[PDB]
């Protein structure tokens, strides 16, 4: 049918401060068909309990989906999104920047 | 301002692991106020905004028997799609729908929505007129007739004009302070080095509902949409979204660069440089 | 408020 590879971005909710409680978000969108594996990292490792949005889409049909944690930033963690789809043949990692 | 209440409903078959999902979720602009999941474990624990509840358990009632049959709907649909493309029995197949009206700030009807894609492909429209119909194809034209036969049309229209435009009034109404509230975006510019030749200019805009907004770079006052790396808009998960767009330039030469951001909470649009 | 749709 059509597939359309996922666009990733990795950001927090709110400004980064180190030791500040906060959100770190991993919005994937532009993808089709709807299956799609996301995980959020801390040092290489999953976290648990990470949370989504419904799934919904875009007016060119192309799903879109936000998954989301509470964490409290450091200078010397390290954080990222791990992303699956039809359309990658290996899982692509988008490192957390909080300058991006 | 304008607004717009709009349903994205997904129906996903997944032959030998139970019968097709059907997700259905509704907004005024960006926005959730509802969702229907076939899969939900408890109905009754499903999301609703709190400006929903506020109707009672008579217009819970009501919504829930449309969603239920707008499942099984959605799976006769995709049945019957399936046959009019020759399609094996073994393959997972999508069919999208969008619906919902577009009104101004009077609250009268601009436009009304109906229509559908299958495996990511525009299949029908409801046309602007609220009459007739545009197939893509020749298994479009299929459903077209069916519609036709039926006066389906009809029908969308009577929801369109009326029940839709309603209740986005009365939603607008009961959900005002958030509904009806534009945030206008927190902007400021970066710099980023790249090597001692050229750096990065990216500006920045958080904060901000709704979503539409335009964010460029001028160089000399000459729009530069070739050199701009624009990101999609995105949320932050507390109602707002986020934007950025970036800009490489000569060292040296950052003064000429200016950054300019419409937003419809913004009382002005924004000029920006950087420091 | 949910639309009465119908099949395809």
């Amino acid at each position: 049918m059509i597939q359309r590879t996922p666009k990733i971005q990795v950001y927090s909710r709110h400004p980064a401060e180190n030791g500040k409680s906060n959100f770190l978000n991993c919005y994937v969108s532009g993808f089709h068909p709807s299956d799609i594996e996301v995980d959020l990292l801390k040092n290489g490792e999953r976290i648990e309990k990470v949370e989504h949005s419904d799934l919904s889409f875009s007016k060119d049909w192309s799903f879109y989906l936000l998954y989301y944690t509470e964490f409290t930033p450091t200078e010397k963690d390290e954080y990222a999104c791990r992303v699956n789809h039809v359309t990658l043949s290996q899982p692509k990692i988008v490192k957390w920047d909080r300058d991006m | 301002g304008s607004h717009s209440m709009r349903y994205f409903d997904t129906a996903m078959s997944r032959p030998g692991r139970g019968e097709p999902r059907f997700i259905s979720v509704g907004y005024v602009d960006d926005t959730q106020f509802v969702r229907f999941d076939s899969d939900a474990a408890s109905p009754r624990e499903e999301p609703r905004a709190p400006w929903i509840e506020q109707e009672g358990p008579e217009y819970w009632d009501r919504n829930t028997q449309i969603f239920k049959t707008n499942t099984q709907t959605d799976r006769c649909s995709l049945r019957n799609l399936r046959g009019y493309y020759n399609q094996s029995e073994a393959g997972s197949h999508t069919l999208q729908s969008m619906y919902g009206c577009d009104v101004g700030p009077d609250g009268r009807l601009l436009r009304g929505h109906n229509q559908y894609a299958y495996d990511g492909k525009d299949y029908i429209a409801l046309n602007e007129d609220l009459r007739s119909w545009t197939a893509a194809d020749t298994a479009a034209q299929i459903t077209q007739r069916k519609w036709e036969a039926a006066r389906v049309a009809e029908q969308d229209r009577a929801y369109l004009e009326g029940t839709c435009v309603e209740w986005l009034r009365r939603y607008l109404e009961n959900g005002k302070d958030t509904l009806e509230r534009a945030d206008p975006p927190k902007t400021h510019v970066t710099h980023h080095p790249i090597s001692d030749h050229e750096a990065t200019l990216r500006c920045w805009a958080l904060g901000f509902y709704p979503a539409e907004i335009t964010l460029t770079w001028q160089r000399d006052g000459e729009d530069q949409t070739q050199d701009t790396e624009l990101v999609e808009t995105r949320p932050a998960g507390d109602r707002t979204f986020q934007k950025w767009a970036a800009v490489v330039v000569p060292s040296g030469e950052e003064q000429r660069y200016t950054c300019h951001v419409q937003h419809e909470g913004l009382p002005k649009p924004l000029t920006l440089r950087w420091e | 408020f949910a639309k009465k749709k119908y099949c395809l």
